[PDB]
């Protein structure tokens, strides 16, 4: 592996990595490919996905968000980042020689060109995988566990739930949040239909 | 290479939804969804 | 549902005069001195205002998103 178009194929932009930010098997397909994070000027460097980790720092990211992180390396330098910084712009020439001086300077062996052949079809595979298993519902626990509840037509599904959360509810704290929790949300519906 | 988008009943949210798939909305789970209106040349005379 | 465009016996344009006719109602005037202030002379173009039940109101509370 000695070109930069070739080393492009596997390049995780920040426009497919919106469709996988719940589904399972992260760790196996995007460990792997290589992103061109962006540090601050404009000079890149390319780091090697040796897993995934989460961070506590919640963030949107355009219409959806994530607080999942990506623990990459460049040669020896490591640190924690996140998916916001990717940037799309493909391997130039000058940070592809500087990549493989880390490489070479940090002595991990440059994955062979068969190795990307073969790991660039995982992609490829996975975006056209049919959601026939029991993945949707993980999907949707994992979105609405950041996303809050009130967006945006389930207030009154969300009203009536509460009331009959509180009603079974026998305890005296958890009625009483439960009670608070539909005044508030009743207020905040009351005030959303005045404006 | 159109995946047949659909929009979520509550959430009005856009999904992609394919054929022997479950319908469903991405977040929340719903049983319900509408399509999108056509791309084609809808005209009408103002009479 | 909505305030016609044009009164339908005489033509009139009407559909420009229903936010004047409820202002008009609302400040002071009833109704049959705001018709003849908005310059409505035949009774047929009248019967546009007094007689159109307003919907669209009803219909946008069904808020589509948000
Ligand atoms: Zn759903
Ligand atoms: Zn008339």
């Amino acid at each position: 592996v000695s070109l930069p178009e070739e080393l492009n194929r596997v390049r995780l932009s920040r426009h497919k990595l919106e469709r996988w930010c719940h589904m399972p098997f992260f760790a196996k397909t995007v460990t792997g490919c290589f992103v061109r994070i962006g540090i601050g000027k404009p000079v890149y460097r390319v780091a090697e996905i040796t897993g995934v980790v989460e961070t506590a720092k919640v963030y949107q990211l355009g219409g959806t968000r994530t607080n999942k992180g990506l623990q990459l390396r460049h040669g020896n330098d490591q640190r924690v980042f996140r998916l916001e910084f990717v940037s799309n712009q493909e391997f130039t020439e000058s940070e592809f020689m500087k990549w493989k001086e880390a490489m070479f300077s940090a002595g991990m062996q440059l994955p062979t060109l068969d190795e990307i052949n073969k790991k660039e079809l995982s992609i490829k595979e996975a975006l056209n995988y049919k959601f026939n298993d029991q993945d949707i519902e993980e999907i949707v626990k994992e979105k609405e566990r950041f996303r809050k509840a009130p967006p945006n037509y389930a207030m009154k599904k969300t009203q009536l739930l509460k009331e009959k959360a509180m009603a079974e509810d026998l305890g005296d704290q958890d009625k009483a949040k439960q009670i608070q929790d539909q005044l508030n949300e009743l207020e905040e519906r009351a005030e959303a239909l005045d404006r | 290479q159109q995946p047949m988008i659909y929009i979520c009943g509550e959430c009005h949210t856009e999904n992609e939804i394919k054929s022997r798939d479950p319908i469903r909305c991405r977040e929340c789970g719903y049983r319900i969804m509408y399509k999108k209106r056509t791309k084609r040349l809808v005209v009408f005379d103002a009479r | 549902m909505i305030i016609p465009v044009r009164c339908f016996t005489c033509g009139k344009i009407v559909g420009n005069k229903w936010e004047a006719y409820l202002g008009l109602l609302q400040a002071e005037y009833t109704e049959g001195d705001a018709l003849d202030a908005l310059g409505l002379k035949r009774y047929c173009c009248r019967r546009m205002l007094l007689a159109h039940v307003d919907l669209i109101e009803k219909l946008l509370n069904y808020a589509p998103l948000e």
